């Protein structure tokens, strides 16, 4: 889930590029 | 009387007996007199002697555990005054930790010019509480007499006669064979001779003739040419305000010192020029310096070694240093800040500098007023700068926050691998060593290793701002071999400064002041960057970006860096106004005080306020009374050596496997009111109601014209105090005399209840009997419009009524006298 | 460091501003 | 019998898919296997065809750049054993730049004899946490599973199995959604198991067809002959590839085939150890007698020339290349690029080299802490040399701090200087020891003595604390007097110290760390002597910043100037764990006094701020406190002690209801010394029943309308009585309440109602103590007279 | 970049030819 | 061979064609 | 550290063990 | 003697060893 990588962990620049449509 | 012998300079007698005898020839102790460090003498290794020539000591007398001293009549039986022009811990007479001394032997000591006296830890000394100090000193608080055997009254006291003019304790004395001198009221505090006569004011201590200036033992104001004068004509300068020393004597003192170098100023041969004066050369004239000039603390014989931060505190409040320094301190948290506070005010150094065998530093800039090293003292081999045996160093002194110039001596950079060659070149260029026809000696063969010296610039391609974040993007950057790139290590810090550099703060072992973020290599072109994870609104931050690169055996670098940028985050609403305090001191005066927002988020245009009106509660009338960023996983989070080594080793392993495979795979061919307060932490409100509640809302605001964005509501309720107009019945009391004996006591409610009425106390007393209490409740009052005395016996009944409420008490309505008749 | 809710949507906005996002 | 196919030679397949047909005409592949640059396959090319042959591969596997390969079973659904005779860069399976693998397809390979797996550059890979690496990998040689999708999520390492917990994963172990893991006992996991999950014979390997039978298997562990797994075969047969046996005809055929060389790599075949090997190992001269390795006659050194005149080793594959060679012509480079430890394998594969005629470079070591791979190098010819004339090069090495023993291994370097630069982990002691043995006698070489020994313990002399005095605030140390032969090198000492709860402190490496870091170094000033005693004979240091009762691990090193001498590299003092003395027990923390009843008060406290010594007992003191008395001038109208050892809660019992109390809590670590008193105070709850009027109100009536009231104070007043609510009540009239003050009650033994009227009256009185309100007393009746 | 190594090298070489193959060792 | 020429220094298309057979 | 008065006396007593106290 | 050398600058072990008698 998005929370696992951004809430529980830290999302980098390119990390959030995979959650954009 | 006049000094019989010749003056001798101050001396420190330690482990010597001949030096003790030398005091006999002495007549004036021009300087301090130390009697210390005698661990070789015993009571069978000493003697008794009298010094008839010594009559005065110009400075303090120090006694320090002198073995073999049983009394103070063995060394000086003639001393009279201890002027103490110099001081030791503010005491002009110091006897510290002196034992086997059973008594003292002074016979002429009757005055002290200035200073104090210390008598402590002397558990074997006697006659120390039988000495007056109204004639020797000018106060009784300028001598410390504690931890003494005579301060406990365990000592035996004897004195001459049953003849001494002196007034357990019997008379003022110092020894069985010597005493203190008491003299009549027509004398003065400038001493009085043993005979029992007075002495003049120009004299000091005992005196040969009563009240005569021509004959004195010592002069308090001045001494010159054989007579007690009150001034010193040229070129004789005032010496310790006790004599006159010609210019030759002061110059001789100067030559012998460089005791402190002697200066001439105010027609006085004083040791140091006061603050505010520059040292005119070849005359030592303390001419008024232009502007405030810190005193110059010269270096003994032009040298000072610093191996600990304690010695670095010996330069405090100085500008010019006469000599060389050797800074070789290692260790300690935030060493650079310590050195900046220790010597940040040292304007120039006339000596050479050595940074040999130094550690726990990352830069050499710990000065903030230096722009020139004189280098008058030269190291063997024509060298004025020195750097030896150092394993860590990332910088030298910058040219935009520090200036420097060198006029003599070669440069020296040895065993400084992290010190890049370019820094050495810049030093050679700016300093000017080559310009003045000089050639330096360096160790560049062992320098420039294990430190990035070749850098590239990163150009920002797109940037935008938010209220709590700053997005950054830079032009795609790739090393010649893309495998070198391992990502980027961004370093940011809160920087209000506009000339921020990465050498601000830290510069010591285990100290850091720059936060760090890590970003992966850009994907395959996508512009690399990084979005901050929240920030403080309206605050600027310094940010740059470095690039990790694969390193060879000696040194290899494909590195690039970014310039310092100060981007501010837009503002948002501010926080709650800290500490709302609505305090009253009257029923029509309330002060609303508050503190600014914890997070202002830009200047506060104004402070918004709201409040609602209240009223006395009605119920009272019906009542009767008679994992996450918050916890943290790293609070500073630098990459460790082990991590960088593992990263580099794995990167290399991967590259090696790749090349290995490639080499075999491929082969060639074969409504609430409001108010606004602008810039104020106070508010005045007047013309209020008494005993009324006021609930005041308080917010802060950072913008007024573009839109109203303010802090979240804050509330505080203040209750005004009640005025006192309800302590007695307001208005008259309606009553009538009946034959039923029923006295229905009517009365009107006061103008205002000031909240509610607790009760009414009514006292009915026939002929003024005991005063009774009768609970007149709110409901009973409303029902009967007061009270109702159902029947009374005949008699002159006096009725007093007190409106007991929260408005105060302590007074009753005057008694109404009604004569009941049945 | 971490991002959730409002902070995460604002990040998805600033990071992806040339193309639409989803949450 | 056990292999349903021919024995094909190793194949290399690039681009064309036609050669893959040969994989279906044989089930045994001698050699390695590589499938790469497969740029013509599509998903329909790996799903409409599958090779049912291939059981065992003797050397390794290499799948790289394969298009549309989504499972391992799509190519070989029956591969069972990888013998690992040779490796590929310390690996026996490699996955590189694969962009179509989404699941595995191997479920009959349970043991890798030599090597590891190299999974890298995969971004669609699933199922890598359900493979039970421990069960498969029984050897670990730098196994790195990186550049995958299991650190992010693609599928989530889940499938619809035994689900055993052996690697720390509680999820089902599987290889495909239609497949599950195969488990067998570990006692029978090094010899392979059957396809039923039970034990198998020890002369079989991998998959088996009959559990615990060597007659029917799918692979053999020792040798394969007669279609049965045996332990050895008759010698009219010779073991080839070490997995089978074959008669002499095949051996002589191979020998004849290479007689006239037309094959680049073939060597005339011979037989040693009852095997048809390509070339006899050193010590056996290659002379045919019937193709047998006959004994050597005189010196038979094997000069194994190396390519490039230099060879760098970072993998055991290159090392095994030169096994069985005695004389080496050329140089070499040691470069440990990451990975696991290899020194044991290095000595195992190169320990037979006894002579080198070149130089030897060493750089970036990551697994060598001690050099142990050469125990035979006695003569270094050095016929080739670096420009600089260095026969040895030591650069960028931060893992080595040891060298070969010098009482069992010799080394006489006949030429070239010894290069040693930027090696702080390597100590100058061993450097000079070898400078003395090699001799290139004794000769000073260009070696920087300021770049080696800066981050390691290289001291060679030693100190011993002669006088030690321990105290709560001052720790004095006095070690043996020591000065180097040159009495101008002593620049002070290094008092290393750090906090230790218990002795677990291992001596530091030897670098310089200060600030808030572990093992805080503290420079000590030189004694300023000639090493002759002037007033002292024991040099040391008296540190005084210590706190009471705290143990510190402290050792001392020595800094001296460098020289070209073997000695004078500094001294080292032994390590000591100096526990300081306890003189303060410390102030207790957070005292909590709370009353739980009218005679029960519970106390609380936290352990002292600083634990110094064993707490021998806790000291408490308390006594009855009285209240403030002000009702006679105003009107509103030793000490008990207990000792509890190692307790954090206490309750007071024996107190009276109401009145304040004062308690003091002190910590003690002797029995005596105690800490400063801590003050806290609470009062018991008051008993409202004890404040109720006792006895009835007597009425001394006198006709002055004076009804004197005789009531009595409560049975046990709480503190004292503020006042009395004497509420007399005349029926048929307004209720009244009289505030009888304490002063009036004392003066008149109660009150005296005056100003009354005649008739039946009823008085109720409620006594009020300082705190707590009692209850109304009975309404005593009296007929007031006039 | 402009250098050819690893992934870049193989993705830069495959461009040249993919229908003739490579030399067989 | 390929790495020493293509990685260390720049390879032209002629160098790449060397490995096409 | 700094040694003065009583502290210096204490330190001199404790640190020395070969000679008596002199100060 | 020893006061002026240990109360103006940090004291040292050898400084105390010279005044112990």
């Amino acid at each position: 889930g998005i929370v696992e990588q951004c809430c529980t962990s830290i999302c980098s620049l390119y990390q959030l590029e995979n959650y954009c449509n | 009387h006049l000094y019989p012998g010749e003056v001798c300079p101050g001396m420190d007698i330690r482990n010597n007996l001949t030096r003790l005898h030398e005091l006999e020839n002495c007549s004036v102790i021009e300087g301090h007199l130390q009697i210390l460090l005698m661990f070789k003498t015993r009571p069978e290794d000493f003697r008794d002697l009298s010094f008839p020539k010594l009559i005065m000591i110009t400075d303090y007398l120090l006694l320090f555990r002198v073995y073999g001293l049983e009394s103070l009549k063995d060394l000086f039986p003639n001393l009279t005054v201890i002027r103490g022009s110099r001081l030791f811990f503010n005491y002009a007479l110091v006897i510290f930790e002196m034992v086997h001394l059973k008594e003292l032997g002074l016979y002429n000591l009757m005055n002290i010019t200035r200073g104090s006296v210390r008598i402590e830890k002397n558990n074997e000394l006697c006659y120390l509480a039988t000495i007056d100090w109204s004639r020797i000193l000018d106060s009784v608080e300028d001598n410390y007499i504690v931890l003494n055997k005579d301060d406990n009254e365990e000592c035996g006291d004897i004195c001459p006669g049953t003849n001494c003019p002196a007034t357990q304790f019997v008379e003022r004395c110092w020894t069985h064979s010597h005493c203190q001198k008491v003299c009549p009221t027509i004398c003065k505090s400038h001493g009085c001779t043993a005979e029992g006569l007075c002495c003049h004011s120009e004299c000091l201590g005992n005196c040969s003739q009563p009240d005569d200036p021509t004959k004195c033992v010592a002069c308090r104001n001045f001494y010159l040419d054989g007579r007690c004068v009150e001034t010193c004509p040229p070129p004789y300068y005032h010496f310790q305000d006790w004599r006159c020393v010609n210019f030759s004597f002061c110059q001789d003192l100067h030559h012998k010192c460089k005791c402190h170098q002697y200066v001439i100023h105010n027609n006085k041969c004083i040791p140091e020029c006061p603050s505010g004066y520059t040292m005119n050369s070849s005359n030592l004239l303390c001419t008024p310096c232009l502007g405030p000039c810190p005193k110059v603390c010269h270096l003994l014989e032009g040298e000072k070694t610093i191996d600990s931060v304690t010695s670095a505190q010996e330069l405090r409040g100085c500008t010019v240093i006469n000599g060389s320094l050797i800074i070789n301190i290692r260790g300690g948290n935030n060493l650079a800040a310590e050195l900046e506070a220790n010597l940040g005010l040292i304007e120039e150094i006339s000596g050479y500098l050595k940074i040999r065998r130094s550690y726990a530093l990352v830069s050499l800039s710990f000065f903030r007023k230096l722009r020139l090293i004189r280098g008058e003292t030269l190291e063997i081999g024509n060298y004025s700068f020195y750097a030896l045996d150092n394993q860590n160093l990332r910088q030298l002194w910058d040219w935009s926050k520090h200036n420097l110039t060198i006029t003599q001596g070669k440069l020296f950079f040895h065993y400084n691998p992290k010190l890049c060659l370019s820094e050495i070149h810049k030093m050679e260029e700016v300093s000017g060593t080559k310009g003045r026809q000089e050639r330096n000696d360096i160790a560049l063969k062992t320098n420039g290793d294990q430190a990035s010296c070749e850098n590239e610039l990163l150009k920002f391609s797109y940037i935008r701002t938010s209220f709590d974040k700053i997005l950054l993007r830079w032009e795609p950057y790739w090393p010649p071999d893309f495998r070198d790139l391992l990502g980027f290590m961004l370093f940011y810090k809160e920087a209000p400064y506009q000339n921020v550099t990465e050498f601000d703060g830290q510069d010591a072992c285990g100290s850091n002041s720059w936060t760090v973020v890590d970003i992966d290599p850009p994907l395959r072109q996508n512009h690399p960057g990084w979005l901050m994870r929240g920030l403080k609104p309206w605050t600027q931050y310094a940010i740059f970006v470095k690039t990790l690169v694969t390193f060879s055996d000696e040194r290899r670098t494909y590195g690039a860096k970014s310039d310092i940028i100060y981007v501010q985050t837009d503002a948002t609403n501010p926080s709650v106004p800290l500490d709302p305090i609505s305090v009253s001191n009257s029923s029509s005066q309330i002060i609303l005080k508050w503190k600014p927002p914890s997070d202002p988020n830009g200047n506060i245009t104004h402070y918004l306020v709201f409040w609602e009106r209240q009223a006395e509660d009605s119920e009272l009338f019906e009542l009767d009374y008679c994992y996450e960023d918050s916890a943290g996983e790293c609070c500073s989070c630098p990459k460790t050596d082990s991590q960088i080594l593992k990263e580099l080793e794995e990167s290399s392993f991967r590259k090696t496997f790749e090349d290995y495979l490639h080499n075999v795979v491929f082969v060639p061919r074969p409504h609430r009111p409001f108010e606004k307060v602008v810039n104020k932490e106070s508010l005045v409100i007047s013309g209020l109601r008494h005993f009324t509640g006021y609930r005041i809302e308080l917010q802060a605001c950072n913008q007024d014209t573009p839109e109203e964005r303010c802090s979240v509501a804050a509330y505080v309720s203040a209750r005004t105090m009640p005025e006192a107009k309800a302590d007695d019945i307001v208005g008259p009391v309606t009553h009538e005399i009946f034959e039923n004996n029923v006295v229905h006591l009517m009365w009107q409610e006061p103008k205002e209840p000031n909240g509610l009425i607790v009760l009414y106390e009514v006292s009915y007393r026939r002929y003024g009997d005991e005063e009774l209490h009768l609970c007149v409740s709110r409901k009973h009052f409303a029902l009967e419009r007061g009270c109702r005395l159902r029947g009374l016996s005949p008699g002159n009944y006096s009725v007093r009524i007190r409106a007991t409420s929260l408005a105060g008490n302590g007074s009753w309505t005057e008694p109404t006298y009604f004569y009941v008749t049945d | 460091q971490h991002l959730c809710g409002s902070h995460l949507v604002e990040a998805l906005y600033l990071v992806c501003g040339e193309r639409g996002f989803f949450y």
